[PDB]
RNA sequence: GUAGCGGCGAGCGAAACGGGAAGAGCCCAAACCAACGUUGGGGUUGUAGGACACUCUAGUUACAAAGGACGACAUUAGACGAAUCAUCUGGAAAGAUGAAUCAAAGAAGGUAAUAAUCCUGUAGUCGAAAAUGUUGUCUCUCUUGAGUGGAUCCUGAGUACGACGGAGCACGUGAAAUUCCGUCGGAAUCUGGGAGGACCAUCUCCUAAGGCUAAAUACUCUCUAGUGACCGAUAGUGAACCAGUACCGUGAGGGAAAGGUGAAAAGCACCCCGGAAGGGGAGUGAAAUAGAACCUGAAACCGUGUGCU
RNA sequence: AAGCAGUAAAUGUGGAGCCGUAGCGAAAGCGAGUCUGAAUAGGGCGUUUAGUAUUUGGUCGUAGACCCGAAACCAGGUGAU
RNA sequence: GACAAUGGUAGGAGAGCGUUCUAAGGGCGUUGAAGCAUGAUCGUAAGGACAUGUGGAGCGCUUAGAAGUGAGAAUGCCGGUG
């Protein structure tokens, strides 16, 4: 019926940038919030256990040294961040490649608008069964559809995103893609 | 697919860990040697020098000074002006927009390196002797 | 943090086009009656930092 | 990590411009006016303001003046809230084989084992005697709104500034401007005074020597609700056990080790050896070498019997 | 880049800023040529005139910087049972 | 196929084994998981399986990512036992 420009959904995927984007998104979801205690942080251990020489024993300075039991940890984990950035032109390629990979395997179908009047999970289950969709599916909307979002949010393997906020991880994770024509046009226009 | 991920070939390398047995090659001394200043934890000498004889940057004299009122000009060559079509006006307001001058420091200076082969009019702060005739050789005029 | 630059070295050399360093000459401060005429003429021409010394003080001048 | 400072060595190290968050400005001393130096009015500045003479009309209780009365949300207890039945193994079913249902509820915890439909819950909605916060619509308490002329007068004094000895400005007295302290000298009054990195002249900008002011900023002993490619009993707070406890020192002070029966105590009625501890039966339990010195139970080390020597 | 929006979410906006496209000279300054020099006469440095953003690995600098070990110094307190 | 090379301290370069956690996919388990003991098994090495006893509830496999990632010595620290 309708035809989309081949700049999107019609290009050879680039696996290097896709892998880099997937790694970037996975690393940006990670918070450290991990720490240990070094020699100075542990309580006590100011004096010297015994004199330097005079008895037959190893020379020691504190009771909180790493070789002791209960002393501080040297070179442990420290709180930090793992996020990093990538040039803007390379982010656009990482999304078009994912969409093209989705469309090559016949995993993109276009439907009309969702005129839901009440949030009903059973109705969404039936319409999914009619469309013959797999267990994992991603559906986009032109804006935030409150009625569509309230439903389909308790069925395992079903997630909803907007036209603007398309993710790289979500497209790769999903098994099938269902898009409305208005949202498809918005994606074709706004996205390069 | 999230369960078959392959990074680009030749783009990842495993790091090196020292002090992990003798079969690795960096087991006991961890690539340091035996019984020196450089074999201790805390470094060696300063990057310049430490102790010893006089450093090189101590046996040479200082030269010159710097000017507080120094002016620097952004240079545009004749060959870079071939982008604009013939018989058009060129202004410092247009060179910046067209992408020729990214940073106008104190003005625009036209240097005659290349060949014009055009019929355009250009105005700028300063002109070189070579760039003056080349603009007027094939026609046109320049204004300061 | 940011790496600091040897201020004393920045007052004695200048960077050339190909990344080399241009330096001045020594032994020209005083005591000019103990040197030949040919010596003093040839001590007024600038030189270049040798490759042996370059390997040692390359990190000192990194913002220059 | 630029300009600079620096036994110009080690090293120290800026600001203006530009892009953003946030963003309201006012009150006093003097000239003048009437009492007995006092209290009221007037007046606050650089495109120079005001007193004086001239025709001259938004309560801001976070500064700008200080005490109270008017209904809506939010905390400090809670209440409703959809959906499952069979067979096999087993001590026990939530597991497997089959057939159903709910979902704005497939977060989590507990149930004799691994549960969307067994329980406490979750999504959603409702509920407040009484106390405490925020807010907004009337009360209440103050309130003189505009420009031309400049005779004369007022606009912060032991102050600004200088010398001597110090300190601080990125700047080590150096050609050191800009600003603070101690000692000693010590100015001018809009044709006035200060600054533009010694200093002088010309231009430009500003108006010290009196006092208040929310927001963007920094931090967590605590109160509620959450998360982690953080630890899992030599680890994680020193402390998962009634730990700053035992214990050590005259004192300031130092500072530990110790978690686990089983689903349910159902914690062995009764018989035999003793003085007792302990053991052998019987019994409870799926299991008692799971018997409270109790989940598994490695090594060092200590004993008994055996094939070859 | 900071900031704004967004789930502490990875994505849009944000062009102050930075690097490169042209060097030489202490500087005024000149410019594919500049400095020295009376004089490209010679000589020095340039005319390669393709970089730039992110990231894996190697090394260096500032931070304790591969780990354990002093005789000592300074500051504030406790002691004449 | 034909030839040539392969002793090694300091040190430089490359390919690999194993442990803990995470994402995705796919599996095992009261008809018995991890752990523990034995065996006459497999690969060029670090190492990997299978069977039998004990054990009573969790654990591997593939591709990627991260690191508190490997122990015989320091008159090392703590506990047990000669």
């Amino acid at each position: 019926s309708i035809e989309l420009s081949d700049a999107v959904f019609g290009i050879e995927p680039n696996n290097s940038v896709l892998f880099e984007a997937i790694n970037l998104q996975r690393a940006s979801l990670r918070q450290g919030t991990h720490a240990v205690k070094n020699r100075s942080a542990v309580s006590g251990g100011g004096r010297k256990p015994w004199k330097q020489k005079g008895t037959g024993r190893a020379r020691q300075g504190t009771i909180r040294a790493p070789q002791w039991r209960g002393g501080g940890i040297v070179f442990g984990p420290t709180p930090r961040s793992y996020a990093y950035k990538m040039p803007k032109k390379m982010r656009r390629l990482a999304l078009r490649s994912a969409l093209s990979f989705k469309v090559q395997e016949n995993g993109l179908t276009v439907v009309d608008a969702f005129n839901f009047e009440a949030p009903k999970t059973k109705e969404f289950k039936n319409v999914l069964s009619t469309l013959e969709q797999p267990k994992k599916v991603l559906v986009v909307t032109e804006n935030e559809d409150v009625n569509v979002e309230l439903s389909a949010r308790n069925i395992p393997g079903v997630q909803v995103t907007t036209a603007q906020g398309l993710n790289v991880l979500d497209i790769t994770n999903a098994d099938s893609l269902v898009i409305t024509e208005a949202a498809a046009k918005k994606v074709e226009e706004v996205l390069g | 697919k999230l369960h078959e991920l392959k990074p680009a070939e030749g783009s990842r390398k495993e790091r090196n860990r020292v002090g992990r047995g003798v079969a690795t090659g960096n087991g006991k001394t961890s690539g340091r040697g035996h019984k020196g200043q450089k074999a201790r934890s805390g470094g060696g000498v300063r990057p310049g020098f430490e102790g010893g004889q006089l450093p090189l940057f101590r046996r040479l004299p200082k030269r010159g000074f710097t000017n507080i009122n120094r002016k620097e000009y952004a240079i545009v060559n004749l060959d870079q002006l071939n982008k604009f079509e013939d018989g058009t006006e060129v202004t410092p307001a247009l060179l910046v927009e067209s992408g020729v001058v990214k940073n106008e420091k104190s003005g625009i200076k036209i240097l005659g390196n290349g060949s014009l082969d055009k019929k355009l009019t250009v105005k700028a702060h300063k002109f070189s002797a070579s760039a003056a005739e080349a603009i007027d050789a094939k026609g046109g005029a320049h204004e300061v | 943090p940011k790496m600091k630059t040897h201020r004393g070295a920045a007052k004695r050399v200048k960077r050339t086009a190909s990344g080399q360093l241009k330096r001045s000459r020594a032994f020209t401060s005083h005591l000019f009656a103990n040197k030949s005429t040919k010596q003093k003429r040839q001590l007024r021409k600038a030189r270049l930092v040798s490759k042996s010394d370059m390997k040692r003080v390359k990190q000192l001048l990194a913002y220059k």
